[PDB]
């Protein structure tokens, strides 16, 4: 339903910092879950960042704390700020949305962050 | 008791040899007898060749103990007193317009099974009558055997007449005078006049080869 | 609540009462004529309720002196609605029974007052025949001892008092008649069942069987007796004490095989031999002499478990009664063979209205709602129950209980208070009577063998100083009226002796002294080798609590064993409830088969000309012969018409009336119509040849003989597979559904065989 | 042996509970599957 | 059809099939109501398909699952077989409740109810702990050992409701209650699997060969489910029927497959217990050997999975038929095998028959469980279209054994009479 | 040689099982494919129905 | 197998009569048919009989007189008597043997 773009990913050495800004087209945005997942080869595809209506930030056990997610309206953007990168995270990144409960969480395109 | 012991089905061997006008015959057979229903289902086989006198003139000579008795005539039987001890019967059989059978049989429980050993001698015959001309239809009628007792011989004298359907459309009325003797001498039972109402059926087997007589027969008694 | 409906009807009946009690005779019989004409004028019995009950209560004042109560009017209203009305034992239920019986007899059909045995049937007949013949109604009393015309005269009355056995056997022997006028029962209208918990609950388990007589085997019973009389009790057979079942041990099987000389008992060639040994082995040990039969003049007469009386024309089946007759050297007689069969639910649920009363219904209340769709109304007392129903005395071993019950009846005899000693067996009642022969007390034992006088023993069992030892005969309906002086010393102490198979039955034994207002002091004695404990007591307290120390100069004051006694009685009732549910849902299929076959044969009795029914049987057999020899799976002209034409020439159409050129390549439908037209013409020539009513009589005899013989065989085959269907749960298959499906297929092969028998006997004759 | 039997109870039971960690992986179903007669001689 | 017209003309069975369909609707709406506090976004994204070592899914995988009925009646199945295993001379409260009668059996069924509700609670805890521990690093919001209990008691209350409407549909609807519910839990996934097989697209040739292989294996499974070694029995205690037919002679139907499906259920339990305990230690050198040898799609995993199927169906066949209890039950009341002394020799006879007939149903069940790997390799289907296994064996079992029970009402209707 | 007799009598006792024959076998396969097809179509329809009704209830 | 006799009544000596025996349950053209007489007290003795075709044999004491024939179309056997003598006063019977032996109900003829 909404069109969704993802910027900020590219080429970086292991030990740097990045800022993934995911901007939307449809502007209401008060929804269930905004997030970020990988689907690298080796699939596993794990939700790397997860933010709810309360902005109750949830992070997995491998990348806990070092990252942060930031929401803003007046430009529909989530922010996966990334710190202290590692060569294992050589992956495409994706910014997903979901309106209410389950209601088929839709994907986006990704940014292939290469780190080695 | 005795034959009250044999309420179940009984094996029946029949062995017959005999002579008429110097001509030989020998017929055997086997089947079953029942007393609580009172029937005889007998498969008989001519084991010598061809019949001099025909099967209907044979059937009264081929075992009167397999009657069916209702509750009241249980006292009035002779044929459960000489059994299992054994039984002997001889008959004078007068054909009207022909000669005479003298039949000579012992009917006894040999081992277990009811064997009727018959030797028949048929004298006073002319061959150009009806019986040796084989003028008999393949059938046997229904009859009433009259039974009385004698005490000088303490046995059973039986009188009856029988009726053979002749193939010309006539009947041979032939009278049987029957003498009935025990072998053992235990409790004899000599009742009054009574009568066996009997009926028969003669048929054949479609999957059997030789000249064989199949007998099925019902006996009932009444009178007493 | 229906109790307030009942007391407002009772208050109506009390209010209107003033325009009676001055109304003379020959106006009340005139009122019976009035209700008959007003009932064939347009009103119904519910609208004629209050006036009919008022006139019965005033006529019952006038005839017998027992003016009815208010709770008795509530009982009459509760019975008329179809509801079971439990009135506590003593409160005058016989006199409530005349209220709806009189009401529902006015219309015209019968009213069967059913009761448990012939003593209280005859007692109620000559006590309430006075009330019912005071108002112009008839009363038939029905019995075992009557010929068919007397029973038809009894049933043709407006009211019939009978027992449940004689009603059920009249129904069965009506469905084995040959003519329409040899039937004793009218079409069934209404039953007021006295003591419904015996008839509809306890003894509704047992089925009524009628068995004509088959061939006499006598050798094998004497052989099997002379074998099993030498079997060294526990080393060669066993005897499960819980359910009475004896089998042979592994030594006894080898002993049997070398005593009869045979190879192997458990072969197939010796099934009958095995059968006789098992029945002989059950006739020795699993059922003792005076406990559950007697010997009367060289016949073993079996004694009822439930009523306590001896029932005379009845025999054990499956070859047992002859093994009992050969146990004792009596005359072995012939062997039965089942002709008809019913159960008391299946019979009593055909009655289009049925009522009932008891004292002890409530315990089984929902069962009357699950089985019969009747609710149990509970009705008050009208005088408080001042009956000191004291608790038990559990003892140790049996003879301690018997010494104590003799001491108790002695010390109640020394005051002159009458004592009724209940029991269940007859050898224990003569045991306790020979315990009271020494100690010197006059008494009157009432066994199954002393029935011939008992109707006056009761009127001596309630004066001063009586002692009365009674089995189950005086356990349900017996009205022991207290004499003179006895009410002051607290009359009729009932001393039980063992615990019965329900709280219903022993509560009714205590009710024998609960009588209206009068005091009575009941008491039960028990032991631990009492056979209800040895059969049905859990092993967590038998050896664990037979450690008290064997002296028995006192009861056992410890409530472990009282818990054991109550748990044992509750599991007896549980086993009977499970068996009753099981056999209810298995007998409810041969209910349907028997309703169909009895309806068809009652239709072929009372039809004027059954030409069309026999023709329909012959066409329904003909089409099945045709579709048998002409299948679908084969294409035509390979149908083997030779065998089909020979079957038509042998079975339906003489022996030269059909040849293959008459058919030779037609479709089977048109070939059966060109058989059926020749059959109809041959039949109509046989009708105009044989007579008009004589062919009706001929084909009715043929039809009824076929139906009856094939139905004997079908009852026997169905009860042969009902034994084996519980094995059929090892394929995990819900054995009731297997039984119901398989019984339907067996019933249809039975009807196919009936139609074949009727066809070839009607037109090969 | 009957003592063996209680092991064959417990061995599955706890394993059926420890397999529950991987019930994303199992997902299977499993089916459930399970007097003396007396006559009256007439005549 | 002329028989389904019969089924929906007669009143009560039409009312009860409509009651069954309404209760399946009440079932299947609850799969869309989720567990109250789980992050259902991570639940739907987590798709780690198959052929992975760690994920070697069996029955289709409970991945896009985790609704309130997601624990299933599988706790009731395993608790009921635990108490069935324990009635055999162990813990004699149950042995005396068994041998006493049927109102003790009500307390026994009540024990089974409480042992199900216990195992449902603790297995919901284990399932949610594992399913947040690796499938998605975070799945429950506000995570911690104090908040697993709310969602575990929601799951346990859910399958309590599922057993409730199971016994409601077995009282008032058509057939077995929970077997119709399990049949509704299996056959309600075939719409998605037809979407995936179609959305993949030997264009039609492959699918036609697949469909006729499915019908060939379904007629093989009907041919083995519906078969009986009818042992002839003979009750000595009545007169042999005075002139019987001998066509419907009392028999004793031993199934070919007496163990049902249950041995492959706890074969997959003992299969996946050692990887799920060795997953705790961390990735060692032996852990990868373990998950290579207990991956049941590789030819050491198939062989030990087959040997566990053979062993547990021999064991559970003897616990299901129980030859000692049935021989003692036969000589306790009458009957006997014709020719066989009815004490010990009839139990050794039915024991030998039971071995020689358990071998056939044994290797049948082994093949029917190693079929779906042999279609996913040799037919290139989506590797969640796993046809075979328990999900085949109990779809056809529940379908037939409620068809039969449904049409056994019509024979009650169709009594004829000879008159017509 | 216990196995070479054992499998022989396994094949012998397969000649004593009462196997379902071809007529009701084809009847049964028709029944089970009918029920799986009807319940597949029924569950597909009610899943579409409650999906499209919940997605307006939200 | 139902043989029914009819057509017999009282008669003065001289008025000719006709005897019918209608057969049911078998065709006559493959079974020999017979007629007997019986005076009261006297044995039920033979009169006449056909035999499955085109020949018949009578007793010698009533020859030249009786006629046993059959409607094979109407399944019936008929007996012409022709000129009564009082000797012929008897209960007449028709008889067959189709497996079992079958009589009729017995018809009355009385030459008064
Ligand atoms: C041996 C064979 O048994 C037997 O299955 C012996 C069983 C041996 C093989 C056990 C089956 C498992 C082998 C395959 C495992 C998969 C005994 O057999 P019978 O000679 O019949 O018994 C002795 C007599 O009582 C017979 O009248
Ligand atoms: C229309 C298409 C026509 C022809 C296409 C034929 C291609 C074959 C289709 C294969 C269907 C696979 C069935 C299946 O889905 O596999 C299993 C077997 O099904 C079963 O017996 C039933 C499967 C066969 C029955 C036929 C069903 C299709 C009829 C519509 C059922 O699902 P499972 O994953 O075990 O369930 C486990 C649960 O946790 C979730 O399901
Ligand atoms: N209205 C009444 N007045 C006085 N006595 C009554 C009345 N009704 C019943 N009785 C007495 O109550 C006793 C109960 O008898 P019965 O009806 O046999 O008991 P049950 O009700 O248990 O059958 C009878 O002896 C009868 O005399
Ligand atoms: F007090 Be009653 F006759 F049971
Ligand atoms: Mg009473």
């Amino acid at each position: 339903q909404v069109q969704l773009v993802e910027t900020g990913g590219g080429l970086v050495q292991p030990g740097g910092s990045l800022r993934l800004s995911c901007g939307a087209s449809g502007s209401i945005f008060n929804m269930y879950a905004m997030g970020w997942y990988r689907q690298a080869p080796g699939k596993r595809r794990e939700v790397v960042a997860r933010i709810a209506t309360d902005d109750s930030t949830m992070y997995p056990d491998s990348v806990k704390g070092r990252f942060t997610i930031s929401r803003d309206n007046a430009k529909n953007t989530v922010y996966l700020q990334m710190n202290s990168l590692k060569p294992e995270d050589t992956a495409v990144y994706y910014c997903y949305y979901q309106r209410t409960v389950m209601s088929q969480p839709y994907w986006g395109q990704g940014t292939q962050v290469t780190v080695s | 008791k005795g034959e009250e012991l044999f309420t179940g089905v009984v094996p029946i061997l029949v062995e017959l040899d005999g002579d008429v006008n110097g001509h030989k015959f020998s017929v055997s057979g086997e089947g079953e007898g029942d007393a609580t229903y009172g029937k005889l289902t007998l498969k008989f086989i001519c084991t010598t060749g061809k019949l001099p006198v025909p099967w209907p003139t044979l059937v009264t000579t081929f075992v009167q103990c397999f009657s069916r008795y209702p509750d009241h005539m249980k006292r009035h039987d002779f044929f459960k007193s000489a059994m299992p001890e054994g039984y002997v019967q001889e008959r004078t059989i007068s054909f009207k317009d022909d000669g005479n059978y003298k039949t000579r049989a012992e009917v006894k429980f040999e081992g277990d099974t009811l064997v009727n050993r018959i030797e028949l001698k048929g004298i006073d015959f002319k061959e150009d009558g009806n019986i040796l001309g084989h003028k008999l239809e393949y059938n046997y009628n229904s009859h009433n055997v009259y039974i009385t007792a004698d005490k000088q011989k303490n046995g059973i004298k039986a009188n009856f007449k029988i009726r053979h359907n002749i193939e010309d459309g006539s009947v041979q009325l032939a009278d049987h005078y029957q003498q009935n003797t025990p072998i053992g001498d235990g409790p004899v039972l000599l009742p009054d006049n009574h009568y066996l109402s009997t009926q028969s059926a003669l048929s054949k087997d479609p999957n059997e080869k030789r000249d064989h007589m199949v007998l099925l027969e019902f006996v009932t008694a009444a009178g007493i | 609540r229906t109790l307030n409906r009942y007391e407002k009807i009772a208050n109506d009946i009390d209010a209107i009462r003033g325009d009676y009690e001055n109304l003379s005779d020959d106006a009340l019989k005139h009122k019976t004529i009035e209700f008959k004409e007003r009932l064939e004028k347009g009103a119904t019995t519910d609208d004629l309720l209050v006036e009919a009950f008022a006139v019965v209560r005033e006529a019952s004042r006038r005839v017998t002196g027992m003016f009815p109560f208010k709770v008795q009017l509530m009982g009459g209203v509760a019975l008329h609605d179809g509801n079971i009305a439990e009135m506590k034992t003593g409160e005058g239920k016989t006199l409530t029974s005349t209220l709806p019986v009189y009401l529902n007899a006015l219309t015209g059909k019968g009213v069967h007052v059913v009761t448990v045995n012939e003593y209280l049937a005859s007692r109620d007949a000559e006590q309430m025949g006075k009330i019912f013949e005071f108002l112009g109604l008839t009363v038939g009393l029905n019995l075992n001892s009557m010929s068919k015309d007397e029973k038809r005269e009894a049933y043709a009355a407006d009211i019939t008092y009978s027992t449940n056995n004689e009603l059920g056997f009249d129904y069965l022997r009506d469905n084995m008649v040959l003519y329409k006028e040899q039937m004793v029962q009218r079409p069934l209208h209404f039953a007021v069942i006295d003591e419904v918990d015996s008839i509809l609950i306890d003894e509704a388990r047992t089925p009524l069987i009628i068995s004509g007589q088959a061939a006499k085997s006598t050798k094998l019973y004497v052989q099997a007796n002379a074998f099993v009389r030498t079997l060294k009790a526990e080393k060669d057979y066993t005897y499960d004490i819980k359910t009475k079942a004896v089998q042979l041990t592994e030594e006894g099987m080898t002993k049997a095989e070398k005593a009869f000389g045979i190879d192997n008992l458990f072969d197939v060639k010796h099934v009958a031999l095995n059968h006789h040994i098992n029945q002989a082995l059950k006739a020795h040990v699993a059922m003792q002499k005076d406990v559950d039969y007697v010997v009367e003049d060289g016949q073993v007469v079996i004694v009822d478990s439930f009523t306590g009386r001896l029932m005379k024309g009845r025999r054990y089946s499956e070859g047992l009664h002859q093994a009992i007759e050969a146990k004792e050297g009596l005359e072995i007689q012939n062997e039965s063979m089942t002709l008809a069969t019913i159960t008391f639910q299946n019979y009593f649920r055909m009655y289009e209205k049925l009522a009932g009363m008891t004292g002890t219904a409530k315990t089984e209340e929902e069962e009357f709602r699950n089985i019969y769709n009747m609710q149990v109304v509970t009705i008050p007392t009208n005088r408080p129950v001042v009956r000191d129903d004291r608790p038990d005395l559990i003892y140790r071993t049996m003879e301690g209980k018997f010494k104590a019950v003799a001491e108790d009846v002695a010390q109640r005899y020394m005051t002159g208070q009458p004592v009724l000693v209940g029991t269940v067996a007859v050898e224990t009642s003569e045991l306790i009577s020979k315990l009271l022969k020494n100690k010197g007390i006059p008494h009157q034992v009432l066994n199954a063998k002393n029935h011939e006088r008992e109707a006056q023993i009761i009127e001596e069992a309630g004066q001063k100083g009586a002692v009365t030892i009674a089995t189950n005969m005086a356990g349900r309906g017996t009205d022991i009226k207290l004499g003179e002086g006895v009410k002051e010393l607290g009359g009729l102490a009932v001393v039980g002796t063992e615990r019965h198979e329900s709280r219903r039955i022993d509560n009714q034994l205590r009710g024998r002294s609960g009588r209206q207002g009068d005091p009575g002091i009941t008491q039960f004695y028990l032991s631990m080798e009492d056979e209800l404990m040895r059969r049905f007591g859990a092993e967590r307290t038998m050896a664990m609590l037979d450690r008290f120390g064997m002296d028995d100069s006192t009861p056992i004051q410890s409530k472990m064993v009282s818990r054991a006694v109550e748990s044992s009685q509750k599991r007896v009732e549980g086993n009977n409830f499970d068996s009753r549910k099981q056999l209810l849902q298995y007998d409810d299929v041969l209910r349907q088969q028997r309703e169909v076959i009895y309806k068809q044969r009652f239709e072929v009795i009372d039809s004027e000309n059954l030409r069309e029914i026999v023709e329909n049987m012959i066409k329904s057999s003909l089409e099945r012969a045709i579709a048998a020899y002409t299948p679908r799976e084969e294409l035509p002209e390979e149908w083997k018409l030779d065998g089909l034409v020979d079957l038509i020439n042998t079975t339906y159409l003489d022996e030269g009336a059909l040849e293959k050129s008459d058919i030779f390549g037609k479709e089977p439908d048109e070939m059966l119509e060109l058989i059926m037209d020749r059959i109809i013409t041959k039949y109509n020539e046989k009708e105009e040849q044989f007579g008009k009513e004589q062919m009706r009589e001929f084909e009715k005899v043929i039809v009824l003989r076929a139906v009856d013989s094939k139905w004997m065989d079908h009852i026997d085959a169905m009860d042969q597979l009902r034994q084996g269907i519980h094995l059929r749960a090892y394929a995990q298959t819900n054995p009731l559904r297997e039984y119901q499906m398989e019984g339907f297929a067996m019933f249809e092969h039975m009807i196919e065989s009936i139609e074949d028998e009727v066809a070839k006997f009607v037109m090969k004759a | 042996a009957k003592k063996t039997a209680i092991a064959i109870a417990v061995a599955l039971a706890g394993f059926a509970t420890v397999a529950s960690y991987a019930q994303y992986e199992d997902g299977c179903s499993g089916e459930l599957e399970r007097d003396s007669p007396h006559s009256y001689h007439s005549g | 059809f002329r028989t389904i017209s019969n089924f929906m003309r007669v009143s009560d069975i039409r009312n009860k099939i409509i009651f069954t369909l309404l209760m399946l609707i009440v079932f299947r709406i609850g799969t869309f109501i989720p567990v109250p506090s789980v992050n259902t976004d991570v639940l739907k994204l987590q798709d780690q398909l198959n052929a992975f070592g760690v994920l070697n899914i069996f029955c289709g995988g409970a991945l896009q699952n985790f609704s309130i009925f997601a624990m299933g009646v599988m706790p009731y199945i395993t608790a009921s077989i635990i108490v069935q295993l324990l009635q055999m001379d162990v813990v004699p409260k149950f042995a005396e409740w068994s041998k006493q009668g049927e109102m003790g059996r009500r307390k026994l069924a009540q024990f089974t109810r409480y042992f199900t509700i216990v195992l449902g609670f603790i297995q919901a805890l284990g399932m949610s702990y594992g399913f947040n521990n690796l499938a998605g690093g975070m799945l429950i919001q506000n995570p911690g050992i104090g908040t697993y209990l709310l969602i575990a008691v929601v799951l346990t209350a859910g399958t309590a409701f599922l057993m409730w409407l199971g016994e409601q549909i077995t009282a008032k609807g058509v057939g077995n209650g929970i077997s119709i519910i399990i049949f509704a839990g299996i056959v309600s996934g075939i719409p998605t699997i037809l979407n995936q097989i179609y959305a993949q697209t030997l264009n039609i040739v492959r699918l036609l060969l697949v469909a006729l292989a499915v019908v060939a294996v379904i007629v093989g499974v009907i041919y083995i489910q519906q078969a009986f070694r009818k042992i002839p029995i003979q009750y000595a205690k009545r007169l042999e029927g005075r002139n019987p037919v001998g066509g419907h002679s009392t028999h004793l139907p031993l199934k070919v497959n007496p163990a049902g499906v249950i041995p492959v259920i706890f074969a997959v339990s003992f299969l996946i217990a050692p990887p799920t305990i060795a997953s705790f230690f961390g990735t060692n050198d032996v852990t990868l050997w373990i998950r290579r040898t207990f991956d049941y799609t590789h030819p050491v995993g198939m062989t030990i999975y087959v040997v566990l199927i053979i062993a547990f169906t021999y064991f559970y066949a003897f616990v299901q038929v129980n030859p000692e209890q049935m021989a003692d039950n036969l000589k306790k009341q009458g009957g006997y095998i014709p020719g066989i002394r009815p004490g010990k020799n009839t139990q050794e006879y039915v024991t030998r028959i039971l071995y020689r007939l358990t071998l056939v149903g044994s290797l049948f069940l082994a093949f029917i469980a190693v079929l779906p790997v042999f279609f996913v390799n040799f037919a290139n289907l989506p590797p969640s279209a796993q046809i075979g296994g328990t999900s085949l064996l109990i779809v056809v079992g529940v379908a037939l054994e409620t068809m039969k029970q449904l049409e056994s009402q019509l024979v009650k209707r169709h009594y004829r009479g000879f008159i017509k | 040689q216990r196995v070479t007799n054992f499998f022989k009598e396994v094949v012998r006792e397969l000649k004593k099982v009462s196997w379902p024959n071809r007529k009701e076998l084809v009847n049964y396969t028709a029944v089970v494919l009918a029920t799986v097809a009807f319940f597949t179509v029924f569950f597909a329809v009610i899943d579409l129905g409650i999906s499209q009704l919940i997605r307006l209830v939200f | 197998v139902a043989l029914v006799e009819s057509g017999g009544a009282l008669v003065q000596p001289g008025g000719s009569l006709r005897l019918s025996c209608a057969a049911s349950g078998f065709p006559v053209n493959r079974y020999s048919m017979r007629w007997y007489r019986q005076a009261p007290g006297k044995e039920r003795e033979w009169v006449a009989g056909m035999s499955a075709g085109d020949r018949s044999s009578y007793e010698d004491s009533v020859k030249g007189r009786f006629t046993i024939s059959r409607d094979d179309a109407r399944n019936t056997v008929y007996l012409q008597m022709n000129s009564l003598k009082p000797e012929d006063t008897a209960v007449y019977y028709c008889n067959v043997n189709v497996g079992f032996e079958y009589w009729g109900q017995g018809t009355q003829v009385t030459v008064s």
